């Protein structure tokens, strides 16, 4: 599938994003672990997000083989299922940490004197645990959704592909998973837009650069994640009768969504860390 | 008459200058040049003490060389065990603006004071097992800057009202009052024999006081700005003063003048604390820039640097056995170095 | 009116500082050198101690 | 020792001029901001003017702006105040003070209770 | 034994955390002013040989500890350093024009001090009824102390505070502009001066402090939350 140059470019950009994102997410964790004065609540959320992004990138090579190298998935079925589960759980954890970080930024800006009391750092670790628990619970159905399949007319060694199982396609599990995933786009996007719009209203009433970076954060989130969920929905729809003409659209959309999905993990440290003077000096 | 006495004072100043110049047959540098440099003094942070919410203003080692009290302006004295970093006591203060703390040589009491103008003496060995304010020495008309126990019943304090005071803790009244400084008295160092103490008092001058007679035996000048710290040389015949002019100076009581000046053109910040090592070969000085410097007290060379504090180094202290040096900073951490 | 007394207080005080028995600076420098030389080996910071005897290790 | 010795100034007719000088000893004169302060009869100490280490920054109190000019000579460790168009209200003892610490931008040197780093002052009288 | 020592240390550390909560949730203010400034009266408006006084008051469930220097000498370059971490310095200055240049110099020293160079100043230009009476009377002239006032004219964007004769507005805004010039001419946005025209009888002074602290804390939150 696809032209070879297209996927060559995809893998090149993905390797570049791999190095960049690994560097950023390692830097965040090292800076937060070494420096005691940097163990603030926002930096705890960002350390969790850095871990999630690092795990996504570590899973990236397997996904890229699954997409480009096309070496038949002779590896364990448990490996396919578990690595998909890890990738999905880290995705949901990153999204939920972004949402929690926006909600904590809305406080401490619109209620600077209330946040000094209401926000408790002891509870922040519980919040991170709850984020991760929800991510795991939501990515749990991956073990029912994904599996190693083969072309019915060939040996189960030259066409083994880790993919959503035909049973899931037939049983309707695919669509319900698509909508459950879309929850992790609609809730974060609405929350971010509303809360950062209120923050921008207050600050506008330096502040110009703060508002500009908030707009950049929301725009980057939308750019990276709207193609992801739209491509998942298209891929689900492409298996219905008469959907032959939209199969190519789904393929291209999911390729661009792959690129942007890993761009998101590469860029999160840039969006949330380097904008801080304290972080930059800490580096 | 005012003018007559002024002329007499100036003539006596000239006489004293000429006498101490006549005594200045040779310099310390010209005498110590033949001794081998101390080498590069490399020291590492063995311990870091955490628990103070605000900047640390003073610390003092116990005579056992293990327990140390620190004072923070969040309103707490913490007595730590430096070996394990266990907190032995945490005393909440009635006034959070504490600028000094002291550890009784017997270990039974600590003292602290500050902008409240009161020296609070805390009993550490109560039968009930809880620390209490044993006494509240009042009578100073300005913030306490330093305090130091002579004994479980006597403590000498320096104040921003330009005077020092020797107290009787049992009766809580100034046994003696030491006057003669014109600026705030910033620090005092008690002599090893406890029969004398020196004080540096924001008038670029240090003074030597006899505890029993209550009079100023000698006045030493040479600094260009306020003296923030003063420390006795281990034999008790000399002392070092650090000041805001970014230089430390060594004074000898018997020669009655300044022997050595420890400064570098790259240092343009004031000295906040000074201390001598066990043998007196190393002079450790904390600075307004966030790191301390270790000087060869004899050759006046900067032998080493202690970096590791993110803010002002406010207090310094060497154990009685000389095994480690504690540095406390405005970042609220005490670091033990060895 | 009290300032005239203070000057007096200063003047007389300077006298008790001029009449002390000072010594040559060379003697003081030699005494400090002798003390440091005598006590050098007893100073852990000047002479780092073996890690076994260091209580902070 | 840190000492500041001021000379010049005395009895002068209104509308006259006077050049006060101050010789500084015991400290590196070029590292400190210098100030002119004054005490009029029956009043407290009042800051008159200030000049920075290199003289690049100068400031005057409003009551004297346009009449007095402050200067310093670091090679000679001297501070000068040239006072033109003397007024009867300028009758006062003039003290030369210096910043308590070097390389600083702030000063705390008008205090009555024996600020250590100012001189004994020189009387400047304007009368008929 | 060592186990008992560790247990005692942990018991102490629990109390230390309990106290850290209160310490972090409370805002500390340093009240500075001269003898003629009515700061002593402002303290009495905070109706909820010692060297320091504390008045603790509450606004919208936020606790403020305001510290007034008590029995101290007039030399302040050393004990002022104790206040390098307060959230704000409330600097009260009397408008009587003459002590104004003295107050300007005090504000300049506070502003440019190395250890107070990140602390914001809430500037209470106190005693404005007295300022109005003095200006209207015409006997005292600001030009005799500040010659630049001879050519200062009120900005067109200045709030008028209805009911003020234009002379009063011109004088009060010139006095404000003096301190604002001092505050903006040195340093940078690392700290901000918040000028207010106040009277010791004003019942809203506390509220003003609150409104300013919200801003001061806000400016730090932008840093603490990686927004700038
Ligand atoms: C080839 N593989 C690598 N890719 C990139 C794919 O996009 C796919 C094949 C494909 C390739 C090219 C063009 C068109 C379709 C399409 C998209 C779906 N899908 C996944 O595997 C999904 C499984 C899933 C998890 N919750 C869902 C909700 C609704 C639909 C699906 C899922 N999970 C991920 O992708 C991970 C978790 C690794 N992030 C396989
Ligand atoms: C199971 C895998 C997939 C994910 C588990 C999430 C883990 C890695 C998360 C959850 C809570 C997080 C911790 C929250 C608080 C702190 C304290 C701080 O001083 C260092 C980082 C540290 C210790 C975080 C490291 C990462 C962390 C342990
Ligand atoms: C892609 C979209 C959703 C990005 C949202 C941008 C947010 C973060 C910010 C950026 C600039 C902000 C605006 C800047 C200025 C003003 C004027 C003010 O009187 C009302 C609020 C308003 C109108 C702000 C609303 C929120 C705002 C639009």
């Amino acid at each position: 599938l696809f032209p070879a140059p297209l996927l060559a470019g995809v893998t090149a950009t993905c390797v570049a994003l791999f190095v960049v994102g690994i560097a950023g997410n390692l830097l965040t964790m090292l800076v937060v672990s070494r420096f005691r004065e940097l163990r603030t609540t926002t930096n705890l959320y960002l350390s969790s997000m850095a871990f999630s992004d690092l795990l996504i990138f570590l899973c990236m090579p397997l996904d890229l083989v699954r997409l480009w190298q096309y070496r038949p998935w002779n590896f364990g079925d448990l490996l396919c299922k578990l690595f998909q589960f890890v990738s999905e759980s880290c995705t949901y954890a990153t999204v939920l940490t972004i949402t929690a970080l926006s909600v904590e930024r809305y406080f401490a800006i619109c209620f600077p004197l209330r946040a000094k009391v209401v926000v408790t750092k002891g509870r922040v670790k519980l919040v991170i645990f709850v984020i991760w628990a929800v991510a795991f619970c939501s990515a749990g159905p991956i073990f029912v959704l994904v599996g190693v399949e083969h072309e019915n007319g060939t040996d189960p060694w030259d066409t083994n592909e880790c993919r959503p199982t035909e049973f899931a396609v037939r049983s309707g599990l695919l669509t319900v998973m698509v909508w459950v995933s879309s929850i992790f786009f609609f809730l974060p996007v609405f929350c971010l837009t509303v809360l950062y719009s209120l923050i921008g209203r207050k600050l506008w009433r330096n502040h110009k650069q703060t508002v500009k970076m908030l707009a950049v954060v929301v725009f980057a989130f939308i750019l990276c994640w709207l193609p992801f969920h739209v491509g998942r929905y298209l891929f689900s729809k492409s298996f219905e009768p008469g959907s032959l003409e939209i199969a190519q659209i789904s393929q291209y959309c999911n390729l661009v969504s792959f690129v942007l999905f890993y761009l998101s993990a590469a860029i999160n440290p840039i969006l949330y860390n380097i904008m801080s003077k304290k972080y930059r000096v800490a580096v | 008459e005012l003018d007559q006495l002024r002329q007499e004072a100036e003539q006596l100043k000239n006489q004293i200058r000429d006498a101490r110049k006549a005594c200045a047959d040779a310099t310390l540098s010209q005498i110590t040049n033949n001794i081998d440099p101390v080498g590069r003094i490399q020291m590492r942070t063995r311990r870091t003490l955490r628990g103070h919410l605000a900047k640390i203003y003073a610390m003092h080692w116990g005579t056992d060389s293990r327990l140390l009290v620190s004072a923070s302006q969040d309103g707490k004295l913490i007595i730590w065990d430096s070996y394990t970093t266990n907190k032995v006591h945490a005393i909440p203060l009635r006034s959070s603006w504490v600028m000094t703390c002291a550890y009784a040589p017997s270990g039974n009491y600590v003292a602290c004071g500050g902008l409240d103008n009161i020296c609070s003496i805390y009993n550490l060995k109560t039968r009930e097992g809880n620390v209490r304010v044993s006494r509240e020495l009042a009578g100073h008309t300005g913030y306490l800057s330093c305090c130091r126990f002579l004994d479980d019943n006597q403590i000498v304090t320096s104040s921003g009202d330009t005077t020092c005071a020797l107290w009787d803790i049992e009766t809580g009244q100034q046994t003696t009052t030491f006057t003669g400084h014109t600026g705030d008295v910033m620090s005092l160092s008690l002599a090893p024999d406890t029969r004398l103490f020196v004080s540096g008092a924001c008038d670029a001058s240090a003074k030597l006081w006899d505890v029993r007679e209550g009079m100023c035996r000698q006045t030493f000048t040479g600094h260009e700005s306020d003296i923030n710290a003063i420390c006795f040389f281990p034999n008790g015949n000399a002392f070092a003063t650090g000041s805001d002019d970014a230089t430390c100076r060594l004074f000898d009581l018997r020669a009655d003048q300044e022997l050595m000046t420890y400064s570098h053109d790259n240092i343009i910040c004031g000295i906040t604390s000074v201390s001598f090592s066990k043998s007196g070969r190393l002079l450790l000085a904390g600075y307004d820039d966030f790191n301390c410097n270790v000087w060869d007290a004899l050759k006046a060379d900067r032998a080493g640097v202690l970096a590791g504090h993110d803010n002002r180094v406010s207090c310094l202290g060497v154990t009685d056995d000389g095994m480690a040096v504690a540095t406390g900073s405005w970042d609220s951490f005490l670091k033990i170095w060895n | 009116t009290a300032s005239i007394a203070q000057a007096r207080k200063l003047v007389e005080q300077l006298k008790m500082e001029a009449n002390i028995d000072r010594i040559k600076v060379s003697k003081a420098a030699a005494d400090l050198m002798a003390y440091c030389e005598a006590h050098a080996k007893e100073d852990p910071l000047l002479t780092p101690v073996p890690a076994s005897e260091n209580p902070f290790r | 020792q840190v000492q500041l010795q001021e000379s010049g100034g005395g009895l002068v007719q209104p509308g006259g001029s006077l050049r006060l000088s101050c010789a500084a000893s015991g400290f590196t004169f070029s590292n400190y901001k210098m100030n002119w302060v004054r005490q009029a009869p029956g009043k407290g100490l009042e800051w008159v003017s200030d000049i920075s280490q290199s003289g690049a920054s100068i400031s005057y109190t409003g009551s004297v702006k346009g009449r007095f000019t402050i200067s310093r000579d670091n090679a000679k460790n001297t501070l000068y105040l040239q006072m033109n168009s003397l007024k009867p209200e300028d009758t006062a003892v003039y003290y030369c003070a210096r910043c308590p610490a070097p390389f600083t931008r702030d000063c705390f040197d008008v205090t009555s209770t024996t600020y250590a780093y100012r001189g004994q002052g020189t009387q400047v009288t304007v009368s008929s | 034994e060592d186990k008992a020592a560790v247990e005692r240390s942990k018991m102490i550390e629990k109390q230390l955390q309990k106290d850290k909560q209160v310490y972090r949730r409370t805002l500390r203010l340093l009240l500075l002013g001269a003898d003629n400034s009515g700061k002593s009266t402002i303290v009495k408006q905070m109706r909820i040989t010692s060297g320091i006084f504390e008045t603790k008051f509450q606004v919208d469930k936020v606790n403020f500890h305001m510290f007034d220097v008590g029995a101290q000498r007039d030399e302040r370059r050393k004990w002022i350093q104790c206040f390098n971490d307060v959230t704000a310095i409330i600097f009260v200055v009397d408008s009587s024009d003459n002590r104004l240049q003295e107050a300007l110099n005090d504000f300049k020293s506070i502003w440019n001090n190395r250890w107070l160079r990140t602390i914001s100043v809430i500037l209470f230009l106190n005693k404005q009824d007295l300022l109005a009476e003095k200006v209207l009377a015409g006997k005292s002239k600001i030009e005799d102390y500040f010659p630049e006032f001879a050519r200062y004219t009120t900005p067109e964007d200045a709030t008028p505070e209805p009911g003020e004769d234009p002379r009063v507005t011109r004088a009060k805004y010139f006095i404000r502009k003096e301190f604002v010039d001092i505050s903006t001419a040195s340093g940078d946005g690392r700290h901000i001066c918040y000028p207010h025209f106040t009277c010791s009888v004003d019942t809203e002074n506390a509220r003003r402090i609150f409104n300013d602290c919200k801003d001061i804390i806000l400016q730090m939150n932008l840093r603490e939350y990686n927004l700038v």
